């Protein structure tokens, strides 16, 4: 019987209770969106505004049901409308991290029929980032 | 040695099929019409809707240590084979009473039938009956009235009440509403209703229907000097609006409403029996929508464990169909699920499908309301099932008279006297029923007008 | 003139020659005479006793245009493979019905017909609910894509969790179970049905507890979590304080059983939820009373199309694969009818109409029953991302307790994911996926070596 | 076509749209009074406290549903509690008559387990009465 | 003062005999809604005893029954009736119908004798919203008068009936329900005169204050004084009455005593020499009892108490030509002589 | 038989019934009885039963309109008290009907609302009621209850430890919360007002809250385990 951690074993949404994504499973993931005519764009943040919290909430009455702060990332560049090609994307997510090596940087994917998120997961974590477990010592 | 956590699927029966367990005076008992698939065991099946209606779930979870199964499961405890059927049991369930909110008709019947109807391995399933027992009972502020206060209230006494659905159901303007329900409430009906489906339309907004209804009832009341009402709807989309409606009556000074409960539902139907006790309303339940479920013998809720649930929810009148109008109603039954309505104690009977007996320990009576598609020779019939107690609904059968409303009402306001007269001088309805009505229609031009249009019009299949 | 008498339904309600109106709502019932009732007049007193029509002709037609106002039998479809079944086809006026109320439609709709003694059984399988009446509706609080931008959760399905026992938990054990759930990759936990208020655990202590789980297990993963509080309740002035304590307490969703509460507390939950930015989760707590059987009821997608109009965030679609009932492709018909925005007929699917909701946001289904680890490529085949999908004794039954029965799920749920995208078809290397991810993850490893053999087929 | 008059048609509930009661008719129904075991009684109004009215509601506020003055009458005497006598039922319907002649007067019975009134009609309406229809001449 | 000390090891049993309450505490009280006075005022009533009279049996009867019987005893010259002390809202009759049709009875009654009429609508209940709840459908009503049972409901429930009674305009009547258990005996417990004074500073229009004659102890000295104590603005000390304290009441209006309980016709005269005027006297069984009905009851009662009233007035001293008075009347009224026959021999004596 | 007969008679024709099988639903009472002398204890005990329940000192005609029977309270049973002359145990049922639904006021008034200061006896005491599960079942009943208290203040495996403030009354506001915070901090649970500290001009009773606020607030920081007052 192994136990789960709780110290410091903080997640990132989809796909980050596999193991970390390999430069090709990216790639994947990549042709999985243009295949289906989604629009690609990078979103980054710096170590503090990454995870979910509430102290704007100080400032609220009771409607602070559903609202929580840095949901919202810095947009890199702009969403890449029309762009059909799997390679400039890779290229983009290079830029990004390159331009900022400290941050939390994500892909995200939209549907613009739904208008609505289609996928999104992490491809930067900083190196300074202590708050995580690699996959093999989240139970112990 | 022990008791300890053992992960994996085993099956119900272990835990949830108990023959050997008393019931508790205070266990809530389900009478279950059960209908396994091919090769599932009777004592499987049982146990399985008594274990997904109280504390079990597929799997074994660790989590019942910590607290007492023992205390809080379902328990089936009894299966009878069904006569002239291969495979259909009746299966018995007990629930603790602790596995009940207080006062909440919607609980109840979320455990015992929320998610077993729907399992895999069965074929069909129907809830016949429910022992609610007396400390759950009490919890409910069930009727606003009941049959006593109501006949109180009303100044009404010794004979049925007679009602009347306007028609047609929709199409009619405010203002054509109220002259129907004055010309019928002038010739002798003691209330007449808005159609179930009457709420607030385009062609008729609610708030305009009741002002011109009540001033037809106090046309009537003042013309006749008799007490008069109509079920004002208070059914709605939303608990606010059905409020809104109910405060206008009261405002209105109107002595009754009505809801329709299934349609609406427990919880609103609930707050509404409240507002009317509280307010002093009457209210008239429909229940549209009932057939859906009571219909078919194999699966659903027979009607008498609607019926239970609609007094304990709270409601003066209850619809309990006529057996002998156009909608489908076997006599026996009938009788049966009218004693559970009105009376303090019904004694255990399965000739009339009581499968437990229901001490409703001082909780008021709600009357019965046989409505549709009956007409003044079912008059007799009609006295002769459901006594005094009752309400007798003619809608067609007065809107339909050749003459109009006021004569219509005339008509069967004389066939109600007339039955309850014969029935005190000892006359036996069940047999001299024809004769009674051909009396008074010889009697009485407006009953004859009647009689003569609707002399050949049965309904047997 | 007026002539007084019965008369046949068909004189005035059978109409063959109609054309449907695009603002008509339609029925489609499956009808079952009795023997020597003709198909034509039992169609036409279905739609008479559903609209205006008694059982004798009234005088007070006159003062009005029945023309206008009539229900119309106006198709019959005999039913291949059956002596005594007919599909009628019954048009209503929109003038029947009022704006926004679910509870009005059923009322006219199924509140009487189905108790006819000129049939045997009567089933309705689908309605059309035209533009200008669904415009009519508040509808659902938020819909799926303002939910999942709520959550700020995309590219997965979500996964929940009944806490059991169903009924017997304290409050305090209640929210202990609570957190270890979400903290193992849970989005979601949720009361039972039939967890409301009860003396072993008082609503209100429940609230509380189960606040503080979801507090902790968010900070912990660092992802946003949930509990569906149960607001369903005796009345409705009871479900209310219930919403409000929840919205008081911060926490992002509720739920409702919309058939034991009813549709009148549950367009004011709706409403409520709306206003307030509560997620509103719904439980069908009694469908299979109406449902389940093929010759009488109300079909499902019925039910379905009605909550959406009522108000839903979130409503439990079935399994198809579970311990309940539920034919696939039934269910992948109902499951676009909750979601999407044009639904095109489709008789294959019991899609008798076509369904066109107006820009009314979807309903995220949920399924939710007798599922574990083995079933998940199933499910992700069936349903996509746009689900929730539940593990109650899935995750309770776990032998290594709630969290690792969590991230066993989790895992699970994004290997297939992941394999979906890498173009992997899902329906048939399904157990290869599973397999591989036990042989990398021992907690799910634990959960496919003892839900191995479990199969729901009869 | 008959139509059913609006003036002065007033009714008195049960049996006031049979024709009027014989003595017979009367006397049948106190048989099936003491038949049953329930307990008779006589009550009695003046020509004004006999119909149904409201002005007692000038005095209150929205509270007026389902309160109508005029439904108590007079009691005659006490109710026969376990008299089982026929005979002497029909003996105080002729001595309340004779001490009332322009009184209403009506005969009603109680069922004590239920606790309430079972069966009741009229007796004798008063002489000046102008307000009522022969059995004949309620539609022309 | 009461709150502990009375468990006390150190002691054997204690007492509290009386309370002196000093003028700068009183006026921290809103007091009783009304007082004798303004109740007099209000209810038009002048130069008699009131009359009252509690619903029989206690429980079991229905509303329309109630009402029934609240009519026929109201109409025979009774000035009120009441819900006895235990009727709320139960199974057999709930409050609301009661309430509704004993506004109905009181009505008819009022405009049948063309006096003053009124019934005590019992607000007692099991939280104070219900409470209020009740009260407020009585004002709705127009119905004169309320009733609470001060010590069953409790000093806090009762202080917030009171100041909604004297807000409203209602008048107030208490019911000493539960006295017994504490004022009974003379070792242990509180005096009656203190939970006396303590009403009249909750706030109350009526209290009970026993008969001495009737089916309930009291004896005749203690009352005397408590009654003076209820009703005066100034209050000597003497000990011969019980009153250990001269007790200034400062303006606080005063209350009118009700002496009820196992009292009939013969007792009328003992009842007006003890109490005089300012009192409420009340006749359940002496009432709903008369071989007659309520009407006769309710007749031979107010005649009963006319008539002692009258020769009080010519001079008669009732102490001593107590019976000629009653017997005089008896001859005379033809329901009261019904009345006398039945309860001659009935006294409460031990 | 069974009319109206006025006047007065014994309580134990009604009201005494040692043959009455109580119901489940009854509520019964066990009173310490004191006759007067020479009061024959059926009649003392019928009494009580009868001024707790239906009955008056006279028969009254309306019982004839409702069903006496059902609604009776009984004396069923009279124990004599061991070394005792004059004192017994009587045993009284009263149905459920007679009680209003989550009312502890309603039953105390029925109960021990007259017959307690009866004439015809010395003394009476309450010694129990058996409260049936249908009639406790209609209560509200306590806020929280041991269980759900103990998990809302995180308190396990011990007594809990309180304390009065003194004196009782004298303190100001903020001496109230002083002493308050100095009690908490060195490892009560609790500290309470006295039961007749309320609010009075030497401590008015918001001044007191907020400081008390206070108190409980630096203790619970202080000693890291949750504090009340
Ligand atoms: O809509 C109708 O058909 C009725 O108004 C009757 O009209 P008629 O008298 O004109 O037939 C009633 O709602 C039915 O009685 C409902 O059936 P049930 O009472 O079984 O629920
Ligand atoms: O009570 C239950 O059985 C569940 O909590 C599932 O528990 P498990 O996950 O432990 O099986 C759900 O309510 C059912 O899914 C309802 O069925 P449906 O979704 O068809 O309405
Ligand atoms: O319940 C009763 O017994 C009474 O209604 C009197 O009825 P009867 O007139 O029929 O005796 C009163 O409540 C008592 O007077 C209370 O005693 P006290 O005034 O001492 O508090
Ligand atoms: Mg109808
Ligand atoms: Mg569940
Ligand atoms: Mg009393
Ligand atoms: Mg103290």
């Amino acid at each position: 019987m192994m136990v789960w951690t709780p110290v410091n074993n903080k997640m990132f949404e989809t796909f980050s209770y596999l193991p970390p994504l390999t430069d090709e499973q990216i790639a994947a993931q990549v042709d999985y969106i243009v295949a289906n005519g989604w629009i690609p764009c990078l979103e980054f943040a710096e170590a503090d505004k990454a995870y979910v919290s509430n102290e704007s909430a100080i400032r609220f009455g009771s409607v602070s049901c559903l609202y929580y702060d840095n949901r919202y990332w810095t947009m890199w560049k702009l969403p890449m409308f029309g762009c059909r090609d799997p390679m400039q994307v890779l290229r983009e997510i290079v830029a990004c991290t390159k331009a900022f090596p400290d941050a939390y940087v994500r892909l995200v994917a939209f549907d613009n029929q739904k208008q609505v998120q289609i996928m999104g997961f992490l491809v930067q974590r900083p190196k300074t980032a202590r708050d995580f477990q690699p996959a093999n010592k989240r139970s112990v | 040695a022990g008791a300890g956590f053992k992960a994996g699927v085993k099956d119900y029966r272990l835990t949830y099929y108990t023959p050997d367990y008393v019931v508790r005076d205070t266990d809530i008992l389900a009478a279950f019409r059960m209908t396994p698939q091919p090769g599932v065991p009777p004592e499987e099946c049982g146990a399985a809707v008594a274990a997904e209606s109280s504390t079990g779930t597929w799997t074994t979870v660790w989590t019942d240590g910590l607290t007492s199964l023992d205390r809080y499961k379902g328990r089936c405890y009894d299966i009878e084979p069904v006569p002239g059927e291969d495979n259909q049991y009746i299966a018995y369930v007990a629930y603790p009473i602790d596995l009940f909110e207080e006062g909440s008709v919607t609980n109840m019947f979320t455990s015992i039938v929320g998610n077993v109807f729907g399992f895999k391995a069965l074929r069909a399933l129907r809830l016949e009956d429910l022992r609610i027992p007396p400390a759950y009972v009490k919890t409910f502020v069930g009727p606003p009235h009941g049959i006593q206060v109501e006949r109180d209230k009303l100044n009404k006494y010794g004979r049925g009440l007679l009602g009347c659905t306007i028609k047609p159901k929709l199409g009619l303007s405010a203002k054509n509403y109220g002259r129907a329900v004055y010309e019928c409430l002038r010739g002798g009906l003691d209330f007449t209703k808005d159609d179930e489906n009457v709420n607030s339309q385009p062609f008729m907004r609610w708030r305009d229907r009741f002002l011109f209804v009540a001033e037809a009832i106090y046309k009537a009341q003042a013309e006749t000097g008799e007490v008069k009402g109509h079920y004002l709807n208070a059914t709605a989309g939303t608990c606010e609006e059905m409020m809104k409606r109910a405060v206008c009556a009261k405002e209105l000074g109107v002595p009754i409403i009505m809801h329709d409960y299934l349609t609406g539902g427990f919880t609103a139907n609930t707050s509404l029996a409240i507002y009317c006790r509280d307010n002093g309303l009457l209210l008239h339940i429909h229940r549209a929508m009932h057939a859906v479920i009571d219909r078919q013998r194999n699966h659903g809720i027979h009607f008498r464990v609607l019926a239970k649930a609609l007094r304990m929810s709270g409601g003066d009148h209850l619809h309990s169909g006529t057996v002998v109008g156009k909608l489908e109603g076997e006599r026996e039954v009938t009788l049966g699920f009218v004693d559970l309505m009105r009376d303090d104690y019904v004694e255990k009977d399965r000739s009339r499908g009581i499968y437990f007996t229901q001490d409703w320990c001082s909780m008021p009576g709600v009357m019965p309301v046989a409505s549709g598609g009956i007409h003044v020779w079912h008059m007799p019939a009609l006295v002769e099932i459901f006594g005094d107690d009752a309400c007798l609904q003619f809608g067609g059968g007065t809107l339909g008279h050749p003459w109009g409303n006021a004569p219509g009402a005339a008509a069967n306001r004389v066939a109600l006297e007339a039955c309850t007269q014969a029935r005190n001088e000892g006359r036996d309805l069940a047999r001299e029923g024809g004769d009674v009505i051909r009396s008074a229609c010889k009697w009485s031009p407006e009953l004859a007008a009647a009689c003569e249009v609707w002399k050949e019009i049965k309904f047997e299949f």
